[PDB]
């Protein structure tokens, strides 16, 4: 056990929600106004805690 | 259903087996060269749901994950191969060894078992048997018109004929030591058989290599202690008590959930 | 500590039966009084075994 | 003794005893005392033998 | 104690057997891993209290030393993870083992003849089996209360 | 499952031990050059809730924490090498020390072994030996056609031939002294052997070095006291039932708490 | 879930620990120079729901506001350093030390600690040690051939040899004095070692500045009262009784709540 | 197990019987792979924590 | 806090756990595993031993 | 109150162990009859000893 050693981590993205539509197969995706704003893809922040 | 219910269980059966073995160690406190036997225990596997040691941040760690138990199963009983006190019949043919070894006996079958009691007769043909007619392996053969038999503290026994001013030699006592004295298989007539934990048998004769001696007209009996066996029983049943509680609680939560 | 008791007990009454028989055969001409001897006797240390 | 694994061998196994029984009721053969009755046809006999 | 796949555990219970090669196990056939062996014929196994295993024998007038029960101490006891048989393993939560002799150091001492209980309290165990069955028969009038609400209120 | 039952479980087994060594002191009341026992005890470890002289504070500490004892132990069981009472035998081959020392013997196996009681026969060969067929180590050998046998205070033997009117000397009976008499390992048939917790024995003649004289005709009862045996009885019988009763309180708490 | 669960809950382990404090002093009675130990409790915090001494009023004041209790915890064990009764074993290597002081024992690690219990042995090396292998921190070596000891009521200790007819000084048996003596930390085989809160050792010699004295072939008995230890146990019995019948009257209070 | 056609599953339950050959079988009848027989007149059967 | 170690008797300080304060102790926001962080109804808080 | 008892007892014992002495002793020409002196013991105030 106690060879346990990290291997990745995940990308955790924070979205109002009143920026962020909703694709035809059930997943979201910025809209214009929000890719403009805050770039094509989204940088992960500390903040998110899962 | 409820793993509660499954560890009282286990829980309930080891008492039992406790139980079990302090009643047998009670029954044959009269049996002579009886060793008591102790059971020891050991608890089952661990459900781990988080391991311990995992990172918690980039640099934090968990100090103790998530783990749950399973319950508790005897593992092994023990004899306590002391050595028992000591008492006179102030009968020629009773020896009690004092120390270490035992007496091998020929079974039927040809095989052989070894006995620490020591109460030996002779049969119709002069044979030096044991009680329930197992014969001694060296073949100690008594003749007859014997007026006594002196058996020595290394084990020579002789016998005292009509005349000759001098006792004559019938045969030798000989002593077998194992590695290991609590591995040996009992099989149920102050028999053990030699298996596979304990040593291969090697002779010798009584007062050398660490065996014991021999003492005619003396036996040697059980090493139980009531005084002991008393609170055991107290602590048992009080166990056992223990356990049936939380199966009964385990029983009330199952049947208010069942009620929902 | 029982068995030390009983041993002790029939040590005394062999002493005993000694003393009576040694009184009893009084003025008898080829008599010589008897004596008895007694020895301990231990398992290993410690343990006393009458 | 059972082969518990590859190599390791538990020293002691379980085993539970099933209780005691008497085996046999030994006489012992000892010499009595001897008494005084004074009868012409009391005969006691010292050492070993038994009348038919 | 080393289990048979090489790897080492660390247990509290002092419990030992010889085997048939005179070697002190724990019952179960796990090897004490500082390799305590016991000669043939001996009459008495004496542990000191520091550690250092001494047998007599048939003749000699002095006890002879077979060997030294070091144990190991760890940063952190509550870390160890527990595998089913009655043993520990070292985990990346605790620290790293280190053996000393007993005595020093901090470690403990030897007491030969008597083994340790293992600390539960009854007492506790019933109190908390009592507020436990409580709080779960709580929790289920909560569930039956929703249950008859939502039930309600898909009823009309 | 209580510390309480176990505590009182140890109290009950040191009781037990202090009785079994009043029943052996007893037993063994006539036998000579017998040395009584006396058992020790001690404490047991410690449990520590409250750390005593503790920081408290920045300027108070406790001036005692909460401990909390675990049982008793016997830490030991040792003779009381006294000098018992000399008796009067007017037997010619029986001979009592006065002071120190032990007479040395000559075991079976080869070792050396030490006694304390002098009441010496001859073997069939002349040899002079203790009462059990050990003969003396310096291996004094009593002639035939012997008269009377002499010993003096000193170890010089001699015995009076038929003729010449001139006794001869045909040896001497040395003791051997040790650093610590109480720790030599005593064993059956009235014998000590050296261990590592005694001294290594030395030699000498009686009347030097501290050494006690030899006195011919007397033999040395055993200092076994048998008015204090009485008091020690009733103590050790107050004293267990007083434990006994502590374990059915405690039984009787816990089978109160098992009927919520 | 409620107050009165945990109440109860701290009111039966103050009365376990105490009952098992009345075990241990019950257990070893018979250790020589042991003290009896008492427990001191203390109640837990309390939750002031209306404080007291509020203005109830422009000119009124609450006599005694709203105040819940919230357990009890055992806050201390004392050691009653009384002065226990002295015993004859005639025995010249028994040492009672009457008044107030402890012996100084050097432990094999290098510390040393402190003993009440005067009972003392020589090794093989002729130096004078506790029961344990412990020796006494003055170093006291008794020479070989010693006839006989004598210690004084003073430290001073003396041997009487064969020659020179007149005793020789061979050490002095100084002990050591504390302010406090119940802040000495207790381990196991009767010994104590020094705290924060017992103040520097003073060694002294007997008889001065308060120090007691010493007597041979005596030693000091435990001072336990049993006839207080009975009461005690009925006390605690009842009192455990009292709050199992308070835990369940919650319990059926509760039960009785949760059938809504 | 060996399944009658052939093709290998694979179980968690252990619940194993003696057939009339010997072989250690499955509640149901289907046999396990590695085919361990047991010979007759056995006085007890033991099985290793390493599966021997 | 202090720790006593195997051969010196007076124990050694190893810190001090002071605690903080709040002016408004309900307008802390909780979060998950019993946490709170500072809000702006909350006032800034204030460390101090235990017992001033 | 054991200690107490049991210490009376034994100097009671002392006293009858030196008259028997002397009483024994008596025609020896060399001899000086021996007696025996007491002494209590307190441990502080208000507490026996024996």
């Amino acid at each position: 056990p106690n060879t346990v050693a990290p291997v990745g981590r995940l990308k955790l993205v924070k979205a109002e929600g009143n920026e962020v539509q909703r694709s035809d197969d059930g997943l979201f995706r910025l809209t214009a106004e929000a890719q403009a704003e805050r770039g094509a893809v989204l940088a992960a922040d500390p903040s998110i805690r899962i | 259903m409820i793993s509660s219910l499954w560890i009282a269980k286990t829980g309930l059966d080891a008492q039992q087996t406790n139980m079990d073995v302090i009643a047998n160690n009670l029954a044959n406190v009269s049996t002579n060269g009886f060793k008591r036997q102790r059971a020891v225990f050991e608890d089952l596997l661990y459900q781990t749901i988080r391991q311990p040691g995992a990172q918690s941040s980039e640099q934090t760690t968990l100090p103790s994950g998530l783990q749950i138990g399973t319950g508790v199963r005897p593992v092994a009983t023990e004899r306590l191969h002391s050595q028992g006190n000591l008492s006179q019949t102030n009968n020629s043919k009773d020896v009690a060894i004092k120390g270490q070894g035992f007496f091998q006996v020929m079974l039927p079958d040809g095989t052989s078992a070894y006995t620490r009691d020591g109460s030996f007769q002779v049969d119709q043909n002069g044979q030096l048997v044991t009680a329930g007619g197992f014969q001694v392996q060296p073949a100690i053969t008594i003749p007859a018109n014997a007026l006594s038999i002196t058996i020595g503290r290394d084990g020579v026994v002789s016998v005292t004929q009509q005349g000759q001013a001098a006792p004559v030699q019938v045969g030798q006592l000989n002593l077998t030591t194992f590695m290991n004295d609590t591995g040996l298989e009992s099989i149920g007539e102050n028999l053990y058989i030699e298996t596979q934990s304990s040593g291969a048998p090697n002779e010798s004769t009584p007062g050398l290599n660490g065996a014991g001696l021999l003492y005619q007209g003396y036996v040697e009996t059980s090493n139980v202690n009531v005084a002991e066996e008393l609170v055991n029983m107290i602590q048992v049943q009080r166990a056992y008590e223990i356990n049936s509680k939380a199966v009964s609680t385990t029983d009330q939560m199952l049947q208010k959930l069942t009620q929902l | 500590s029982f068995s030390q008791a009983v041993s002790g007990l029939n040590a005394a009454a062999t002493n005993l039966d000694v003393i009576g028989n040694n009184i009893a055969n009084s003025a008898t001409y080829g008599f010589k009084s008897g004596t008895a001897s007694f020895a301990d006797m231990f398992a290993g240390s410690k343990v006393g075994l009458g």
